[PDB]
Formats: structure tokens, C-alpha cells, sequence
């Protein structure tokens, strides 16, 4: 009956909000993310704070995606265009030394101009079968796969595009809330929430089917889905133990080049020496089976039906049917049908090599991966799986949107806006002089 | 100009502090000064009082301490009272304007009907 | 450090106002615009809060009282156990309703006070 | 600081030149308030003392006297309806220092 | 001593000023005009000086129109690799095969493989083609002499919508509400607004289409009516209906000009043959001119007035230019302006390469529009120049004139709320 | 009611005082400029000791050289637009005096003999 | 910026696209710096004043100087250097003192 | 006893780096305040005003050059012979080259002719008159459209709000250290962005005697800037009437090229008065000997490189001179003529990845300039040679007396009076 309105400023409250985060620390992200990180990052535990977090509705995922695409293109743009190489190619079977046929590669010749406008020369290069298509008649007249619809740009050899961890940081007036518990599993209230200024450092790793080089779950295997009982949703399985996968290219190249402008050399495969297999990956067998069995035990808590079946992917092109890796700048497309394919010392997956890539499943452009000299061996950590569901329970190592590869790292963070003003009742009325 | 006019006062035997006021069509609050004159029956007048647009008033010696040379910015009226014995004066109001280093009570109101009695 | 008292009741959280007041102000043609827009907006938000405190007559204060009574329909909770037994987040939700009304009342109250100070122009 | 009227009489029955004066105690100089009060026209001012001529007033007035203890009001012959008594009211301090009536006629 | 300085804030004064106004209200005119508009304060005893000429609002609108146009056109197919000498023969339509304005041109275009060169053909308007030299079958497109041109993307419409210009905070727009205001000088009925009424960015030359009407009589506005070298804007108080058309069905084809780029070109012409014409009522037009002349005689009394056709080089200054749908029309107005003081056909031509605003380097290629087109517009004003009997001719400006004629009543001012004046009060210190 | 009563007599008027990169740059310039104008008025009022007031009285006397018109010749006679023109050449002089007065007034309160 | 740096006694003197982006950044910084200083004075309870005092005793007395040794003797630049490494221990106290003061002013037992 | 007091208008500052703006591209419109009883420590080296001028002048140059004709279509084999243009005589250094270039129709080819300087082209192989432009190898040459008017217009640099520029008025300041008679300005004097490789042109002259400035004069790793108090008049000319031709490249795009040259056979050249040079150098040497006393001093030409470090780069507009200064720097302690080479394809700001083509100046040209200083390096006895950095030395000696500081208005002090409540 005698309370008065009091105005306060500096009130510790916030609202859900969407803003632009900045990226904090010739590598692509090292160059772009020029803002240094905090040498001693702070974290403030908010005692007695419950916050409703929501994966799949979290716009940071979308923001990370858009900045990655823009940066990717900013780095690729000031490089050599391959337009003059679209001319019809005269192709034969590339020679596999003593075996004599390199299944999967063609030896092509073409008439291309050089650094001078008035000079055209016949040049040779080796190409992968996956990127070469016939014009007609089953004649040896071939086109590069993307000269039919879009520009192809060769990546500059100086740019590795290697993922480095990057940190997303709030602008003044904003804060990032982080979810703890470690049983969060998707959406809803999270207790024991802490406040940070920047994320922990996420590498922008690009893969399909399996999730590589992410964080491991602290607790048991976590199966996350917007709606685990519905189909049409990506199921992200986050493992608490990694599976080591070793992938190699058991041969090496000799690189050659063609000037196709004032400098602007085009790099192309000259010769291939080594094993006939283009590539393969080593997955320990016992590790894989234990890991998959543990995943199933957790699936059974959502899926009471016995005999869960895992099958190979159903179809589409390599961006969805095979596992994608970027090792040293080389692009591997690995066949995972040797995995899954069961009901509930190593496994070798054959792998294909591709060079003209419409990365990000874009349709208006493609990048050409220059050849890498020397042999390639990479070891990665499988930290999770991407599954698609469906009479009985069936899952497949399907593909998904790129955003799904970042949700697995960003699920624990939320952005809120600070709102310093508010009111409350008080016992005392303003005194007026 | 402001058609200032008293609408007050009567004859009285006691000096008391009878109140009277003159209203006007002017932005009195906008630095006009108020003035009152002891518009006496014969012998012209004595000053009665003065006040600022902001009050901070001062009485003429005839009333001296026994005065209330009040005015209200909100009323746009020189509503005031004073003793100075049962003075035989009508009590006239005026407004004064300032000029650098000078002032004049150029605007005069119709006088009030004050008078002495008994 | 920042929001440390956010989950606490409005005792300590009614004191760390200097903590929250600060850091509302921070310490190539593509990203350059994104960053200028972000910086300009941080400034605009800061200023809108200051302009609002200005119109309510609370400029320069962290804690300010007024001449607007509490209605009790907004909230009929007692003073005891409102400040000491509730957090600001809970309170913000409890009285999300009538926010615009409160702000309108605060502006009206100050406008009337300004008119009274304007007419009573005390000077020498 | 009271104003002491001087030359406090200017009767006439015709337009005529006239003057009045005051030994004002106040050093108001020009601000002696020589407003006058002809007839009974609410004591409307004829002049802003010796500081300025009044609006809607005759140009006849011109004493040009602005000094402590030596103030004055004066005018050229104008209307017969010009009883410019010119009683002073020096700015002084507090309420103006009204001087004796100095009754006049024209 | 008794007069002291008072500082006031919120003082109702302003000064003339020039600032940046913002736009408020797929169609290109919606782009960057995402800001909604939804008020008017009449000033008491205010007379202010207005000037429709040297009005920065007009100049600013001109720049915005160009900038938006360029942004819209920029991310589209370049027609650079079409300067190849063309092999042009006669028209191919109906049974006569002689459309005077059309040619059937064959050309060498290289496909996306940059080796398999092939020939293609399309119909072109005569106005877009220049004879290289000598005899026939050696032609160039008119633009290859100056610049490469860009075709408009079919996905974007340039059809005008009303837009409003709005002042930023701290600024206001004063509006002149005098029904007979002539464009310059004092206006004694002024209101204050934040945004303009809604102006359509309509492009035209000799005649002003789809503007506001005068609320009073017909008003003749000019910077100096005495100087025949000034443009005279005639603002009508009644509209005149003008109905234009191309009564034939245009067939479209497409060419793969490059790897992901399609060039659009004209195929066959189906129907009756005439490129274009416009329907204007005779009685309406004659009444309209008589009324205009009667007002012109106020500036040129006891002298006769005659109207003659205009004279100049490019069609942009000799014809009535307008754009309906995606077709750019260049109509002959000699039937309107041939007099001394039931309808007129106004024969009209169509062109696909348009050097808008005489920017020279920039030009748009208008893709063909399939089927037939009809449009109805409102004539709201005329543009005249002058050169006994006085001669008036259709004029036209650089497009600033078409906006001066609508924004003539607006002025931008800066608000200056801080100021001082003397008072009786001294600051209280104690 | 912005500029309501503009053109009215100053006396009455005093009672109403209460009241993609191409576009990216234009929008940012407009926003930045609006902020600068806001802050400049606040700085000038604050530096003269008039923060928070619509009407502020100072210790600077009127010179009469700037303008020799009296009360009732300015107030209840002129409009604000006319007044602004009448003394516009003394604007900076007056502002400089207001700043000096405020400096002296605050310095007088930090005095080591009295406070 | 019409500096007249001298003796501390002078307290009476206290009153294309890429290019466009750089200029906007410069304008924004001028605003940000201005506002930071004003916010800080506001938090300390010195809003609107060129000169203010507080309830904080003159600590950092290690300097061993009196008013007559600093004022009317040493310049502002010299003074700033002598205590340049103590500013950060004054700031943080000034805010607390003001915040406690405002809380005391509205207390139920003393404001009531 | 005493209380804390806070001041907002405190006249103090700190070293700072900010963005400066220009005052007269630059369409920005343009009083010094002396600060008495203050000493400010200035350092012309590691002065970010120099670094900023460098970045901005490069950016501007590029923005002005960018919207013009690309010369890429001209990278064809050229059929080159010995050029004549007048009389029965070969002009040494000029080649008459013919080539096949695509017309604006993008189909037909046309044979064109142009004259090139020997320094503009390279041979494709030996024993064959087959040439290409020096920059068809890597990157591309952008033509400078002669609307650009690249001219040494003096530009004033101005600090933004919150900042001020301090200026040093010590006549013998000599690059570093404390400076008295320091004043505050908002804008610097105008500096003409004149670019050279030695023999600094059109700068300010020293108020006092010749000043020799070096970050470390007793070193070999540092460049020595000699600032003269008197300038040497230098006159440069190309006594030839050059006639331009025009080759259409594309859709309104055209290449401007030298067609024919008539006039003198003699090559472009520069000259200075001999007595002025000998006295000027002697005065420099006296000051140099103070730094290096009891040593024999010899002047030698630079050690070698691709013209920019061996010649005097001098620019009349579109005519870039590379003059041989061995006639100036050959000595031990009435007109001296220096032959000059002319080149049309340049590296601009010593940038290897870019090139610019300067169209020819029609008719004949004469340029007259002020030599205001020297850029020298060191090589028992002492040897001095022309040398220098990447144009930083052309801003130093003008910006050397200026420093940028941030104004810091807040501060605290003790007071006698406690806050009253
Ligand atoms: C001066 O301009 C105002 C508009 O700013 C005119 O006011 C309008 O008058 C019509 C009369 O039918 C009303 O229907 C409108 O509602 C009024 N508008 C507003 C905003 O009030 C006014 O009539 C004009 N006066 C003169 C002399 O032309
Ligand atoms: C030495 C000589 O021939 N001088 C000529 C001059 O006559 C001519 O006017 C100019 C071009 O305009 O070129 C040079
Ligand atoms: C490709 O063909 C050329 C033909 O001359 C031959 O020299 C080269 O060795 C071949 N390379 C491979 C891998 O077959
Ligand atoms: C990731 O791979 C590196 C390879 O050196 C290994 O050291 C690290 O332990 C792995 N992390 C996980 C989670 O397995
Ligand atoms: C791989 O490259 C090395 C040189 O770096 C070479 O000696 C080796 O023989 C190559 N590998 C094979 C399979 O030939
Ligand atoms: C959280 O709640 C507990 C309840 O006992 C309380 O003691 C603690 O102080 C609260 N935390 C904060 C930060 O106020
Ligand atoms: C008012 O309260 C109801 C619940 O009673 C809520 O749904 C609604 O959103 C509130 N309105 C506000 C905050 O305006
Ligand atoms: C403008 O044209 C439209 C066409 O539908 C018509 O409805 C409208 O009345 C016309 N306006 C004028 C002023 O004639
Ligand atoms: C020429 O002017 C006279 C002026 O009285 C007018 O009567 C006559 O009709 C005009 N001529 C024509 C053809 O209208
Ligand atoms: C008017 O339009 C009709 C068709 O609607 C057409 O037949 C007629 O010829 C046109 N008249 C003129 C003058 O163009
Ligand atoms: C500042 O205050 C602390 C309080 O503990 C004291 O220890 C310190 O000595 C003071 N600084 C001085 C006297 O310089
Ligand atoms: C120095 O330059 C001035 C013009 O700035 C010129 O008049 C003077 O003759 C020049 N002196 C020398 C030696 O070039």
C-alpha cells in the first residue's frame, strides 16, 4: 500500500538474443581471426542459475557456417582461374608402370594457350576418372566435370586451409552462457550454467558421416536429436572415447605445371609412382565393434526394439555416400560400407581421390585441388557419428548439412543480451527538495 | 497591453494583512517584475512593495516587515497582502521591465478598492 | 566479475551494479561494416538507457526512487521476501507485464515535476 | 534610499513647458523612474525616467538628468491634457523610492 | 546588473541544411527500402523560403536512383562476347518477311568448351545495330564501340513503387502547402513532416507520367520564365489518359553464352505488324493545351503561342520515352505538339540497348518479353522549352526535372534546440 | 509537437520547450552523426552547469551590446527565429563566457581556506 | 585540444569505401573514448562536474607531499608520471564508495 | 588529512597511434599553440606517421590506377626492329615493334605498330627479333588513364578528435630526443609526396645549417639523411616532340602508345650548376667530418641493381626518368650533365607483383626541381654512396618534427575539502 517504484541500473539480467560474434585466434583462419585470444580465459559459475538451451535453434551454428563460407571464398578468390582448360581433352588409359593400367586415372592431352595470347600448345596431364566426363559417342573426347555449369578456381599453393581452433567471442553488451551437467542431451533447462566471454576453441573441421577431431563426451555416450522418435532428423552420436583412424595415400606424385597466363601456373599431376591403390583407411576392429555396441546400448534406451540394424548409406553422390577427409589438402572419399552393416586386427576402407570439388554442396562454383607431391598419411580422431533413422530399427551413416558438424561443438553455448534496467518496489518515496 | 486589473479589496479598519490581486495577459513568469503602489487618497502614492518573477520579494518601508509582497507565476497575478496601518490608499499594481542598468514600472493595472475605515 | 550475482537474490545482486554498468562499452569492406555496425549499436543501446534515465530524472544514478506509487496489481507480493528471497531474473519474469505502463508513468511523473520547478523559478 | 522631491509643483491651465526635480538619495542616476501620473490614467508612464522615452508618449519630454541627488523631469509644451507631475520613484533598493506628488497641470 | 543570460534548450528554431535522407515504404525498389513509414504539424504564423531549384533532395534522389540501378544490374550476365561481326539478313515473320524494324542476324558464338565454335541467330531491332562499312551482312551492336553491356536479370523488376524520403533524427522536412506556389520564394502555409508523401521513381522525357496533380489550377513553373533557356514544367490539375501497346506475341529463345550464363534473345514475331503505338484522346488533348496556353499567356501576354516538335540527336530527347513491363518505348509526339494558339495514334518504336541517364559506359540490355504488352499511364505534366509568336517545344531533362516537379514543395532543415536570451534572474549559488 | 508553436512569440514559445556497402556507409554515417549531435548538446549543457535543465540560469550578465532591447521588446514581442538571427554573431562569445563562469564557480568550492 | 600544459595550479583551463570505413572507425573511437570517461565519472558520482571530490581519503600517501608542494609547483604531466602506477588502485575504490553511498541513501531504516 | 579529488579537463597526454585524415581525391578543407615550459621527447624513426603515410599513399595510388584499361591483350610476340623516326638514323634505345591484336569486335585481328623503349621489353630467345613486355612474364600492367593527374599536391595531415599533433621547433633537433619550444597543431604543414631514390626533391629546407640525421650514424646498417639549408637547382628535359598513336583493345578500351619521335637525337638528360654542386657537397662534407673526424672521405656511385637503386628516379608526370648520378658522386675530400633513361613500365612503389604503364607525354618536356637533401649510406677511410629505403626516406625529413599524442583528460589529485553530503 506504501511501496514506491524504484529504478535500477546495472541489473544482472538478460534476454535471448542474436548478434554477431567476432573470431579470435598462410593459414586461413589465422589470417582472418586477427583478434588475439585471452591468455587466461575466465569463467564465472553462476550459482543457482537455470537456463533453457536449445540445439538446432541456436543461431551460432548458422553464423559459424556463413562466416566459414565467406572466408573460404575470400581466400580462394585471388587465385588462378582454370577456364582455358575446359577445351576438349584427348584421353587414354594412364600407365601403371609395369601393371600398365591405372584404374581410375586418365592420361589426357589438350591444346591450351600460354602466357602469350598468340601461343597455343599441346600439353599433357593426368586426371582422376571421377572428374572427367565424355562428350559423346564413347569417343575419347572429354570434358572437365564442372565446365558445363560453373567457374573452376585452383587453390593457391600457399594457402593450406588447415583448421586451427577458433574462438567465438561476445561483443560488449552481450555474454555467452555455457551449459554444464554433461547430460544435457539436446534441449531444455540446464542447471549449473557458467558465463564466459569466448568459446573454448573449435576447429572448423569438415567431414561427412563420421565426426572427426571434436570434443569427447565426459559422461556416457550421448545421443542427440531434435526429436529422437521422429524420422527426418539427424541423430548426432557423441562418443566419450575416440576411435583412431589412420588414412593414407600409399604412393606419391611428381607435379608439373602449365603457364596459362602471366604467371598463374596451373598445377597438374605429372606422374604417379607407388602402390596402385589410390588410398585406404585403417580402423581397429575391436575398437570399432566395442564402440558400436556401446552406441547401441544407448540407442536401446530410446529404441526398446531388439536387433537394431546398421546399414551402409542409401545413395546420392560422393558428398553424401562417402566419408570426406581433407589430409594435407588432398580430398579423400572413403567407402564406409565396411563399417556399420551389422545387427545388435583392423578394418580397411578403400578410398577414392577427387580434385574438382563443389565444396559446401554449392552449385555455382568449384575449387580445384592442386596435386600434392610426396606421400600422404594422416591420423584422425573419430569423436562421433551422424546417423539417419529408417518394421524394425534401422540406422545409416548418412550425410547431412554442414551445420550438423558444428552443432556437436556449439550445443553447449548460448548468446544472451544484457539488459541493465529494471524496476522494483521500495519502502521509500523520492524525497523532493 | 496585458489589460492588467485588480479584482479585489475593500475598506478596512484593521491594517491586518488583507489580500488583493491584479491579473494580467502577459508572460509574467518570463522575467516580469511585480510592483505595488500605495495609491493614496491625495499625495500621489508611496511604494508599497516589489517582487521578481521568481518572488524573492521586498516590501516598501511603510509596511516593512508587516508585508507579503507575493505573486504567483502560475496565476499570472500579483496576489499580495500588507499592513502599513489602515492606509488610506486604493492599492494599485504595476509591472516593470528591465533594461540594462535601468527599469520602469510602465504597465499599470486598474487599482484595487482598498481604503481606510473607522 | 560480470553477472556473478545473477542467480543470487536481490541483496548482493542489488549491489553489484557497478559491475554490470561497466563493459557495456568495449575496450576488408565486408567485415569492416559488420564491425562498425556492432560497435555503433553497442553505443546506441548504451545511450538509449541513459536517455531513458534522463527523462525519468535518474541520470547519473545506479539506484533512483520516484513519485510513482506501486499499484499492487503489477505485483501484490510483500516487500519482505521480494528483495531478499528472489533473484532479478525471477523478478523480471514476474513483472514482465505492465513494463510499458511503468515507463509511461515514470515519464509523466517527471514531466509534472519539471513543470513545478519551471514555474517556481527560484533565483537571486 | 528615499527620493526627495524638488521643484515639486508645475500647475498651468494651458499647454506649457514644465519641469520637476528630485534630490534622490539613491544613486539611480537615469533610473529615477520619472513616469509621472497625468490625470487619473492609472499612473501610466510617460518616460523610462531619463534612460529612454516611453512608447506611445509625447516626444516633448527631455530633462536628460541622470545623477545622484540631481534628477529631473521636464518637457516642452504639448497638450493642455498633460498634467505631468512627474513624481520620481528612484530604483534605489527594495521597493522604488517614490517621491512626493509634485502636482502639475496643463 | 539586472539582465542576465538564460540558457534554453528545446528552442523551436532551425537552419537550412543538407543531410542524408533514408528510403522507407523481386521488385528492386523494395531493396534497402525495408524500413516502414506507418504526424503532420502545422506551423502557426511561419513564412519560409522554398526553392525547388538547387534542392538537395532532388540531387540526392538522383544519386540513389543510379546507385540502386547499378547494384541491381551488376550481378547479371555480361554480353561482352557478342561483338562478333554479325551476318544480318531480312525479317522473318508472317508471310511478308519484311518487318522494317527487325533484322535476322547470324553470328559465331563460342560455347563453354572454348573450342567448339558454332553459329546461332536471333532477331534484333534495327535501332540496336550499326553498319560497319560498305555493304550489308557486316554488322556490329551499337554498344561495342563504347562499352560492354549487361543484360538485366529476368528475376528482378524495375517497376516503380512509391517510396518515401525520411529525415534522420535532428532534422525535419518542411512542406509548402500554398496551392499556387510557383517553386521559389516565401510560402506562408508551412507544415512539418518527418517523411515525404510517396513519390514514384518513374522515368520519362517529354511528358511526365504518374505524378501528383496540382490541387489548384495548372501551374507553370520555371527558374526564370523570361529566360527561354530554362526548362518549363507544366503541372496539370487534371490527368490525361495515355494507353500504349505492342499488339504482337514475341517468342523467346535462349543462348548458352557461358558456363552458367544464359543470353536471352528474340525468336519469332507472331501477329499483326507494327512495333508500337499509343492511344491519346483528341478532345482531351486539345482542351488540355488550350488551358495550358491560357496560363502561359500570363507570362507572355499580347503575343501568340505555337507548339512545335522537338529537335535533337538521340531518341531520348526527340521522343517520349517510357518503360512498360520490360519494354523500352520511344514514341513520336509530333502529333501532340503541332498547333498555333477522336484519338491520336502516336507511332512508336522499341529499342533493347538503353544508355540510361547518358552515363555512356553503363548500359542495359532489355531481354525480350514474351507475348504482347499493353499499359495505361496518367499524364500529369509536360516539359517544355522556349525559342510575335513564341515557340514552345517538348523538352526533357537529365531526370532531375522529373523529381523537381514532385519534390518542389519540400525543404530540409536542421533543428537547433540550444540558445540564449536575457532574463531578470541571476543564478542562485547558495 | 516538434516545432509546434515555432513562429510564435518567445514568451509563449518558452512554455513548449518540453518537446550493400554503399548503403552500409550511408546508414552508418547517419547513425554516427546523430550520436555526435546528441552528445554535443549534452556536453555544452554540462560544461556550463546546465545539465538536466530546459531552462538554466547563469552568472554571466547580459552585455547589452549583443542586443540593447529590453524585456517586453524581446519577450512577448519577438519570435525565436528572429531572436536567433538578431544575436547570432555573439553566440561564441556568450558560450565562452558561460564556460569561464562555470570554471570559476567550481574552482571556488575546492578552495583550501574555505569550502 | 588547445593544450596549455603547465603548473597544476592551472585549473581554470579545464574547458573510396575503404577510406570511408577508416574515417567511420575514427569517429566511433572518439565517441567510445568520450563515453567511457563519462561513464566512469558517472559511476563515481561526478556526473556533470569538471571538478569533484569524494569520500575517499587521500591514500597512496607514500608520495610524502602536501598541497603546497604539488599545487602551484608541479605540472600536470609531472604529476601524472609520479603516480602513474597508482591510478588503478584508486579506481575501483571510487566506484565502491559511490555505490555504497547510494545504497545507504535509499535504505529502509534511514530513507523510510 | 587530505581527500581524493577528481579532474576531467586535465591537460596531459600519451604517445599514441591513430588514424589521420588528409586536408587539401582529398577534398577535405584546411593556428599553432606554443606550449611553454614543457620538453617533449621526439623520434623521427619508428614514427607511425611515416608508416601511415606509406600505407595510404600506396592505397590511393592503387585506387586511382585501378579503374582503367588493362594491357593483358598486348602480351603477344612482338616483331621488333631498329627504330628511326627522323633522318637516316637509328635512335638508340628504341625498337619499332609490330604485332597482331584482337579488335573491339572480338573476332578479327589487326596488325599494329608501336615504339617501345629497350627497357620496356625482353627477348623471348636468342638470335630472333621476338619480344614481349617485361611484365607479361608475371602479373599485369594497368594503364594509367591521363585524367588521373598524379601530381605532388601538398597534403596536410590532421589528427582526429581526441588527438593532437605536437611539433618540434628546435633547429638542431637532429632526429631524436627531448625538444623544447614544442607546440600543438591540429594539422601538419603541407607535404608534397614527391618520390625519388636519391637526391630528395622539393622538401623543406633546414632553418639552420645542414643537418645530418641518422638513427645511428655510427653504424653501417642505417641510412643517413642529409637535410640541406639551401637547395640546388636541377633542370631535366626530354628535347623531343613525341607523337602518340592509339590501339583499340576492346569495348571502349584503348592503349596509348608512342608512334613517332621527332626532335633531337640526344637522349633525355638532367643538369645542375657545377659550382653549386661542388660547394653544396663541400658543406655536407664539413658536417659529415664532424661525425667522422680525421678520416678521408670519398664519394662513389651505388653498387648496382635494377635502376631504382643506381639511378635518380625522377618523375615529370607520365615520363619516368632514371638518371645516372655517377657524375655527382665521384670525388674525394659550369654545368654537370647527367644522361637519363626513360621507361614507361614501372613497379610503382617497389612492388614486384604489380605494374603500371605510363602513356607518353606529347610534344617536348622540361621539369625544374629543388634538391633539398641526400640519402647516403656508408661503405681506415670512409666511402659514401647513394642508397635508401622504400620511400620512407621521402616522408622522413618532413614528418620528422611531428608526433601524435592522445589526450588523457582524467586524473586525480589531493585536496583540502572532503565531499560534502
Ligand atoms: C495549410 O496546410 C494545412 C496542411 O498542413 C491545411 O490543413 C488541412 O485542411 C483540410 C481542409 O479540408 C483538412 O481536411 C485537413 O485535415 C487539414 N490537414 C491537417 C494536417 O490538419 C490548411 O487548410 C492549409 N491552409 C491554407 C490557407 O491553405
Ligand atoms: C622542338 C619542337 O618541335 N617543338 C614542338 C612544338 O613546336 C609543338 O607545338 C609541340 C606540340 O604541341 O611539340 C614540341
Ligand atoms: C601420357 O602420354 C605421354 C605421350 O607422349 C607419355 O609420354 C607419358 O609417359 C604418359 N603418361 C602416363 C602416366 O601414361
Ligand atoms: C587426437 O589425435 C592426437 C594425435 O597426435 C592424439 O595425441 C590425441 O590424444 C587425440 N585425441 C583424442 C580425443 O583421441
Ligand atoms: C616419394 O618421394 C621421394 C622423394 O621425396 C622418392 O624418393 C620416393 O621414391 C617416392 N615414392 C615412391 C613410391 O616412389
Ligand atoms: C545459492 O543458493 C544458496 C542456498 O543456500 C546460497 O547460500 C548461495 O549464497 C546462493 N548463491 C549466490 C551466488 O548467491
Ligand atoms: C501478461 O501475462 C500473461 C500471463 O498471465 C502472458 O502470457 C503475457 O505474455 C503477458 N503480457 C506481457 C508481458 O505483455
Ligand atoms: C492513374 O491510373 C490508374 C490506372 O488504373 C487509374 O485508376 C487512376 O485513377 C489514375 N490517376 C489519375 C490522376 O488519373
Ligand atoms: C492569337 O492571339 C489573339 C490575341 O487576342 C487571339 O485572339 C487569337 O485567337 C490567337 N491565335 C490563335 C490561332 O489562337
Ligand atoms: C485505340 O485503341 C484501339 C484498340 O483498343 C485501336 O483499334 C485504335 O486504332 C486506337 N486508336 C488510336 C488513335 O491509336
Ligand atoms: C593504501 O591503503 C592500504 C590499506 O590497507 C595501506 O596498507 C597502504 O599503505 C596505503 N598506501 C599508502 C600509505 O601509500
Ligand atoms: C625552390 O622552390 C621555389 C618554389 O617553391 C622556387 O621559386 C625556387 O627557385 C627553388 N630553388 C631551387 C634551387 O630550385
Amino acid at each position: 500500500e506504501n511501496l514506491w517504484v524504484t529504478v535500477y541500473y546495472g541489473v544482472p539480467v538478460w534476454k535471448d538474443a542474436e548478434t554477431t560474434l567476432f573470431c579470435a585466434s598462410h593459414n586461413v583462419w589465422a589470417t582472418h581471426c586477427c583478434v588475439p585470444t585471452d591468455p587466461n580465459p575466465q569463467e564465472i559459475v553462476l550459482e543457482n542459475v537455470t537456463e533453457n538451451f536449445n540445439m538446432w535453434k541456436n543461431n551460432m551454428v548458422e553464423q559459424m557456417h556463413e562466416d566459414i563460407i565467406s572466408l573460404w571464398d575470400q581466400s580462394l578468390k585471388p587465385c588462378v582461374k582454370l577456364t582455358p582448360l575446359c577445351v576438349t581433352l584427348n584421353c587414354t588409359n594412364a600407365t601403371a608402370s609395369n601393371s600398365s593400367i591405372i584404374e581410375g586415372m586418365k592420361n589426357c592431352s589438350f591444346n591450351i594457350t600460354t602466357e602469350l595470347r598468340d601461343k597455343r600448345e599441346k600439353k599433357n596431364a593426368l586426371f582422376y576418372k571421377l572428374d572427367i566426363v565424355q562428350l559423346d559417342g564413347n569417343s575419347s573426347q572429354y570434358r572437365l566435370i564442372n565446365c558445363n555449369t560453373s567457374a573452376i578456381t585452383q587453390a593457391c599453393p600457399k594457402v593450406s586451409f588447415e583448421p586451427i581452433p577458433i574462438h567465438y567471442c561476445a561483443p560488449a553488451g552481450f555474454a555467452i552462457l555455457k551449459c554444464n551437467n554433461k547430460t544435457f542431451t539436446g534441449t531444455g533447462p540446464c542447471n549449473n550454467v557458467s558465463t564466459v566471454q569466448c568459446t573454448h576453441g573449435i576447429k572448423p573441421v569438415v567431414s561427412t558421416q563420421l565426426l572427426l577431431n571434436g570434443s569427447l563426451a565426459e559422461g556416457e555416450i550421448i545421443i542427440r536429436s531434435e526429436n529422437i522418435t521422429d524420422n527426418g532428423k539427424t541423430i548426432l552420436v557423441h562418443l566419450n572415447e575416440s576411435v583412431k583412424i589412420e588414412c593414407t595415400r600409399p604412393n606419391n606424385k611428381t607435379r608439373t605445371s602449365i603457364r596459362i597466363g602471366p604467371g598463374q601456373a596451373f598445377y597438374a599431376t605429372g606422374q604417379v609412382i607407388g602402390d596402385i591403390r589410390e588410398a585406404y583407411c585403417n580402423i581397429s576392429e575391436s575398437t570399432w565393434n566395442e564402440t558400436l555396441g556401446k552406441v547401441v546400448k544407448q540407442l536401446r534406451k530410446h529404441f526398446p526394439h531388439k536387433n537394431i540394424t546398421f546399414q551402409p548409406s542409401s545413395g546420392g553422390d560422393l558428398e553424401v555416400t562417402t566419408h570426406s577427409f581433407n589430409c594435407g589438402g588432398e580430398f579423400f572419399y572413403c567407402n564406409t560400407s565396411g563399417l556399420f552393416n551389422s545387427t545388435w586386427d583392423s578394418i580397411t576402407l578403400p578410398c577414392r581421390i577427387k580434385q574438382i570439388i563443389n565444396m559446401w554442396q554449392e552449385v555455382g562454383r568449384a575449387m580445384y585441388a592442386p596435386p600434392i607431391q610426396g606421400n600422404i598419411t594422416c591420423v584422425s580422431n573419430i569423436t562421433g557419428l551422424i546417423l539417419t533413422r529408417d518394421n524394425t530399427e534401422t540406422f545409416r551413416p548418412g550425410g547431412g548439412d554442414m551445420r550438423d558438424n558444428w552443432r556437436s561443438e556449439l550445443y553447449k553455448y548460448k548468446v544472451v543480451k544484457i539488459e541493465p534496467l529494471g524496476v522494483a518496489p521500495t519502502a521509500c518515496k523520492r524525497r523532493v527538495v | 497591453x496585458x489589460x492588467x486589473x485588480x479584482x479585489x479589496x475593500x475598506x478596512x479598519x484593521x491594517x491586518x494583512x488583507x489580500x488583493x490581486x491584479c491579473x494580467x495577459x502577459x508572460x509574467x513568469x518570463x522575467x516580469x517584475x511585480x510592483x505595488w503602489x500605495x495609491x493614496x487618497x491625495x499625495x500621489x502614492x508611496x511604494x508599497x512593495x516589489x517582487x521578481x518573477x521568481x518572488x524573492x520579494x521586498x516590501x516598501x518601508x511603510x509596511x516593512x516587515x508587516x508585508x507579503x509582497x507575493x505573486x504567483x507565476x502560475x496565476x499570472x497575478x500579483x496576489x499580495x497582502x500588507x499592513x502599513x496601518x489602515x492606509x488610506x490608499x486604493x492599492x494599485x499594481c504595476x509591472x516593470x521591465x528591465x533594461x540594462x542598468x535601468x527599469x520602469x514600472x510602465x504597465x499599470w493595472x486598474x487599482x484595487x478598492x482598498x481604503x481606510x475605515x473607522x | 566479475g560480470f553477472l556473478g550475482a545473477a542467480g543470487s537474490t536481490m541483496g548482493a545482486a542489488s549491489m553489484t551494479l557497478t559491475v554490470q554498468a561497466r563493459n557495456l562499452l568495449s575496450g576488408d569492406t565486408h567485415w569492416g561494416i559488420k564491425q562498425l555496425q556492432a560497435r555503433v549499436l553497442a553505443v546506441e543501446h548504451y545511450l538509449r538507457d541513459q536517455q531513458l534515465l534522463g527523462i525519468w530524472g535518474c541520470s547519473g544514478k545506479l539506484i533512483c526512487t520516484t513519485n510513482v506509487p506501486w499499484n499492487s496489481t503489477w505485483s501484490n507480493k510483500t516487500l519482505s521476501e521480494i528483495w531478499d528471497n528472489m533473484t532479478w531474473l525471477q523478478w523480471d519474469k514476474e513483472i514482465s507485464n505492465y513494463t510499458q505502463i511503468i515507463y509511461g508513468l515514470l515519464e509523466e511523473s517527471q514531466n509534472q515535476q519539471e513543470k513545478n520547478e519551471t514555474d517556481n523559478l527560484t533565483c537571486d
